[PDB]
RNA sequence: CGAGUGGCUUGCUACCUCGAUGUCGGUUCCCUCCAUCCUGCCCGUGCAGAAGCGGGCAAGGGUGAGGUUGUUCGCCUAUUAAAGGAGGUCGUGAGCUGGGUUUAGACCGUCGUGAGACAGGUCGGCUGCUAUCUACUGGGUGUGUAGGUGUCUGACAAGAACGACCGUAUAGUACGAGAGGAACUACGGUUGGUGGCCACUGGUGUACCGGUUGUUCGAGAGAGCACGUGCCGGGUAGCCACGCCACACGGGGUAAGAGCUGAACGCAUCUAAGCUCGAAACCCACUUGGAAAAGAGACACCGCCGAGGUCCCGCGUACAAGACGCGGUCGAUAGACUCGGGGUGUGCGCGUCGAGGUAACGAGACGUUAAGCCCACGAGCACUAACAGACCAA
RNA sequence: GGUCUUAAGGUAGCGUAGUACCUUGCCGCAUCAGUAGCGGCUUGCAUGAAUGGAUUAACCAGAGCUUCACUGUCCCAACGUUGGGCCCGGUGAACUGUACAUUCCAGUGCGGAGUCUGGAGACACCCAGGGGGAAGCGAAGACCCUAUGGA
RNA sequence: GCGAAAGCCAAGGCCUGUCGGGAGCAACCAACGUUAGGGAAUUCGGCAAGUUAGUCCCGUACCUUCGGAAGAAGGGAUGCC
RNA sequence: CGUGGAAGUCUGUUAGAGUUGGUGUCCUACAAUACCCUCUCGUGAUCUAUGUGUAGGGGUGAAAGGCCCAUCGAGUCCGGCA
């Protein structure tokens, strides 16, 4: 993929329960896989800020629940490193549901986004209220 | 069918034993290209700080912006090239022929060597030239030492002697270039060989850790789950199969870790200067204060503070030289805190 | 820059930036300041802090 | 239908062990095979392109995470370049695990008159030993080569030190009616592996500072105990990874293959002689070890009555013993002291205030006080201790 | 089949069961995915009425499954604490020992060799280590068969 | 303090649960503390560890043999002067 | 609403009894059945000291072929017996 412009320490794993930062009807997301990733023996597949991940809807509306959808990691608790050395960390771990062409499934996005995610996934940026 | 997995640690840095010389010895030298010159220098590790720098890379989306880069401060005072050794091409490889020494020696060099009182620098020079005429001359290298006396933080006064190659032009012109450096008094600085922004290969004898187990030494797993409570925590599963009925040297075992020679490739020289510009407040921890000739190497460098590190122009660079990087800021913040 | 907690000048190429739930941004100079903030303490009440003196 | 190769399955045999070679599965760690799943280079195509199908060379590297099941096997999910198979006593219990098989207890079904049985199911049900030899990982002492110091050489040896993917430009281009849709090349990044390092972020930090509960020293002050910190909060150095740095290109010779010239055989022919090319594979390049390489090495200087080394002493860039490295007054090696740089968070005492209370008394607040206390780092500083002196040696 | 054996011919219930071979039975629940678990169906290889059937509140160091919470069980390991370990004084065993013994790769041999054959490698001694091999040490195999054995 | 509980301390007893000296004291082992982000992905199985916790107030489901379930669950409070 | 204070009743390392898991430590042991944490019972079919009775094809057994002095699908000793 295109360079993020920040060094990420993947804060999530396969099976991690995260927040769904949108109005799709999905409240909680569970990480299943991480796009383009291949690990090593015994290693739990790791996901971080800027990654396109596959998720299952744990909590939400009856229609959205149980569905296997693709998402993009927007916020994470574990720090990331910006080129000026500064570390940036968030209050929660969050993702936004995305389609085949990487366009957000919902219309409105809840909470902030990292500027590096915005640059990589453009249509998610032009839906973001706050970009930090 | 039991998952595949790469082996624990590399087999190319073996045998994992204590180094013979604390002074690193390069096993390779750069290719002969342009003008003649000494193919290396040496300093003493001081510690680390960070530098705010302007992006030099033309292919970066951040070209011209401020970037924070980690830097290892190494004190690089002038060294003395006290002799010129010449090698001859024999059917058994390169063997040393003769050495051309000086008259002017450093006051405290007698702590390591048996300083020459009676030598003939002309008969030696003659033997080397008769060999060049015969087409038997191999390469030309200089016997060089450091002046630890110039560095107040390093306790030693006993010089670290090492051989360094001279490459560049023709064998005739680099013989003459070599003899000129020597006959003066041998004094040369980091500037004579290196320019800020060039890629150098730093060689050093690592931080000694004494004896450590397979987990630390080879990166093997600790015993997991139930296996961790049975009496075995940091011991490997087995020393090998039933057959072959011997323990193969490739199996991860205990022993000496650290105090090995490593040659760290492609290290960018951020800045070469003089003064107290990179010194940390309160002094570098376990080292001291820097106020003299220094070099700022990008990232980490093998060995602890006070150790002798060696420099050589990169034998295999990946990137093109982007000379004299713009240093916006150098951190002087205390390393304690 | 200046620390949004204590008030000292954050040494460049150092520190952490905490992004709150609402979007608010808080620059910290060290872990000490982050930890005092998590304890619910306000910088004005601690004497060692520049915002206090 | 015919001919075979292997020795993973199964069957057969009864050669070996019944004065015992510990049974499945799993795990962990190492090596290997090729009948190749991916990756490199190729040939064919029912090869437009894209995506495929089939075949050849090729074992360098990779081949991962999970849900049911003791399972091997297998079924299933999402990822992936791919998530290949097999051997090493069905590798691996003087390594682990003990879920299954297969003791002694018990139940159910079936069988039996019965004891009791079952190649049926089910609950429970133990894991010994101080390493003599050998083997290897690391560490020393001697001898050989035949005075010492310093610098090297390189026979050999090890490596995967690198593997792979995504994205951008190429390009909405070549190709194609359209749908759809590449490449060479140049770039940016990710992943796995590898080696090193701690400025930064993070962990630790029973150094240290503070808060505070119970109890004891009459109160105060200041302390002990509460498991090897009572608990809580912060945390320096160091050590660390979750942090940071580095890890080519190119040559040379080949395989499959594409060809040139060319004869046997006037022609033709990539081959028989000759030659130009051509794989992630081989050699070199690069990193690490390596004078015990018995052809036991080279060079320079010093010295043979003295060069050098050991002991000794103060110490670590070193360290389980041993070894290694540095300093030793012509000195900053260690300690004290004072600064600097850091940790904590405002000391004792006194003064003002303080809900109240006749008063006694009074939790606490403010000031004095960026206070007090403390530091595994640095600098200054010969004050203290590196003194005295011994020995070997051509 | 629309009686025959041998007296009767399985009624209430329960049922893929601690009983179901086929079997991971079929449908559903739950999970990304569930040989598990629960519900339903159920022709039950070979359920069933004091050989007691069914059911059940309460109880349980009893067997299986799910959720919330929690966490070094794991990703993936780090640093620290105490006692050992290591060096020194003192005390001072045992297991085991046909002999020889510096081995390695192949081969051969009663077909699972440090000792045979061919090569390769190999200067001696010592320290620490984790246990690959000595089909390591410990126990005249409890399995299996055999004995005109025992109980 | 509910307490013959913990923890601390008297009276009384003891330094004889009877070998010591040394090395920031390495690997490895036994007991154990703390670990960022994730949170059972571990494993036959949460085995091991951890979480919760005393007291008062509020409040409390299915089912039931009416006894129980029940401290269900869940929520709030808690010092000193 | 109070009184009353029942119970093979509950919590409980009270004393005391027991022994689920760690398949931890030990496994030439401290110990021929031990150590630590965890766990169960603790007014009753309770626990316990002493005295006393039952004896080997016999006892005793809330039954595991358990136990009858480290000895049990028939104790131990000596004899039969070389
Ligand atoms: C039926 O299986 C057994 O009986 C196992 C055991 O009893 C294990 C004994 C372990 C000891 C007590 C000797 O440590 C035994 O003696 O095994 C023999 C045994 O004991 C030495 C070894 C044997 C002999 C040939 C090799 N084999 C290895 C182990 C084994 C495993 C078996 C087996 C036989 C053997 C024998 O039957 C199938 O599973
Ligand atoms: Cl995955
Ligand atoms: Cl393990
Ligand atoms: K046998
Ligand atoms: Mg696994
Ligand atoms: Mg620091
Ligand atoms: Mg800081
Ligand atoms: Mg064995
Ligand atoms: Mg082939
Ligand atoms: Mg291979
Ligand atoms: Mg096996
Ligand atoms: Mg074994
Ligand atoms: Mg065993
Ligand atoms: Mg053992
Ligand atoms: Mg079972
Ligand atoms: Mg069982
Ligand atoms: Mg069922
Ligand atoms: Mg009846
Ligand atoms: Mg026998
Ligand atoms: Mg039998
Ligand atoms: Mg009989
Ligand atoms: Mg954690
Ligand atoms: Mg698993
Ligand atoms: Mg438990
Ligand atoms: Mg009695
Ligand atoms: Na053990
Ligand atoms: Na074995
Ligand atoms: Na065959
Ligand atoms: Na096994
Ligand atoms: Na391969
Ligand atoms: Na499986
Ligand atoms: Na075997
Ligand atoms: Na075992
Ligand atoms: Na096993
Ligand atoms: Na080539
Ligand atoms: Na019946
Ligand atoms: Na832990
Ligand atoms: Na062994
Ligand atoms: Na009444
Ligand atoms: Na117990
Ligand atoms: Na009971
Ligand atoms: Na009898
Ligand atoms: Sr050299
Ligand atoms: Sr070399
Ligand atoms: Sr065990
Ligand atoms: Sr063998
Ligand atoms: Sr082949
Ligand atoms: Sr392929
Ligand atoms: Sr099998
Ligand atoms: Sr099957
Ligand atoms: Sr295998
Ligand atoms: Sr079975
Ligand atoms: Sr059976
Ligand atoms: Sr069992
Ligand atoms: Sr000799
Ligand atoms: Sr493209
Ligand atoms: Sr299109
Ligand atoms: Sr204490
Ligand atoms: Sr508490
Ligand atoms: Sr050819
Ligand atoms: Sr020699
Ligand atoms: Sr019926
Ligand atoms: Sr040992
Ligand atoms: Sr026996
Ligand atoms: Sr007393
Ligand atoms: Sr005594
Ligand atoms: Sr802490
Ligand atoms: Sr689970
Ligand atoms: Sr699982
Ligand atoms: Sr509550
Ligand atoms: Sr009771
Ligand atoms: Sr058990
Ligand atoms: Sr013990
Ligand atoms: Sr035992
Ligand atoms: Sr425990
Ligand atoms: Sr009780
Ligand atoms: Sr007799």
């Amino acid at each position: 993929m295109e360079a993020l412009g920040a060094d990420v320490t993947q804060g999530l794993e396969k099976g991690s329960l995260i927040t769904c930062a949108d109005n799709t009807g999905a409240r909680e997301l569970k990480v299943i896989s991480v796009h383009g990733y291949s690990g090593t023996k015994n290693r739990h597949p790791k996901a971080g800020l800027g990654d396109k991940i596959t998720v299952s809807v744990t909590k939400g509306t009856p229609e959205m629940r149980r569905q296997v959808l693709e998402a993009v990691v927007v916020r994470q608790r574990k720090p990331i490193r910006r080129p000026d050395g500064t570390r940036v960390k968030f209050e929660d771990n969050a993702a936004v549901i995305v389609d085949e062409n990487e366009d957000p499934r919902g219309t409105e996005l809840k909470g902030p986004i990292a500027r590096e995610v915005a640059q990589r996934f453009g249509s998610v940026a032009s839906a973001a209220t706050m970009i930090v | 069918p039991q998952p595949s997995r790469p082996r624990k640690g590399s087999l190319g840095f073996g045998p994992r034993k204590r180094s013979t010389s604390e002074t690193p010895r390069f096993n390779s030298w750069p290719s002969d290209d342009g003008q003649p010159g000494v193919q290396g220098f040496a300093g003493y590790k001081a510690g680390m700080t960070h530098v705010v720098l302007v992006n030099d890379e033309p292919n970066s989306p951040r070209e011209g912006m401020e970037e924070t880069v980690p830097v290892t401060v190494i004190e690089t005072p002038p060294m003395r090239a006290v002799a010129l050794r010449a090698y001859e091409d024999t059917p058994y490889g390169q063997r040393p022929l003769t050495e051309v020494w000086t008259d002017e020696f450093h006051s405290e060099l007698d702590r390591t060597l048996d300083v020459p009182e009676d030598h003939d620098p002309d008969a030696a020079e003659e033997q080397i030239r008769d060999a060049h005429e015969a087409g038997d001359l191999g390469d030309l290298r200089l016997i060089t030492h450091t002046v630890p006396d110039a560095v107040p933080s390093v306790p030693k006064k006993k010089p670290d002697v090492m051989e360094t190659r001279v490459g560049g032009g023709s064998v005739s012109d680099r013989l003459d270039h070599a003899l000129d450096i020597v006959e003066d008094g041998g004094e040369h600085a980091m500037n004579d060989i290196f320019r800020a922004g060039e890629y150098a290969d730093v060689a050093g004898v690592t931080k000694g850790k004494g004896t450590q187990g397979p987990v630390k030494r080879w990166g093997v797993q600790k015993r997991k789950g139930k296996h961790a409570r049975q009496g075995w925590r940091r011991r490997i599963g087995n020393l090998g199969p039933w057959n072959p009925s011997r323990v193969r040297s490739t199996v991860p075992q205990q022993g000496q870790t650290g105090y090995h020679q490593r040659t760290e490739l492609n290290k960018r020289l951020i800045d070469i200067g003089e003064g107290d510009e990179p010194t940390v407040d309160g002094g570098f921890v376990n080292y001291g204060e820097v106020d003299g000739p220094y070099t700022l190497v990008k990232g980490s460098v093998p060995g602890p503070d006070k150790r002798l590190v060696r420099f050589r122009p990169a034998v295999r660079p990946n990137d093109q030289p982007r000379l004299d990087p713009e240093v916006r800021y150098v951190s002087n913040e205390s390393n304690q805190g | 820059r200046e620390c949004d907690y204590c008030g000292t000048d954050i040494e460049p190429g150092t520190g952490t930036m905490f992004v709150h739930k609402d979007g608010a941004t808080t620059h910290f100079c060290s872990s000490k300041c982050e930890n005092n903030a998590d304890l619910g303490r306000e910088a004005r009440n601690l004497e060692w802090t520049d915002t206090a003196r």
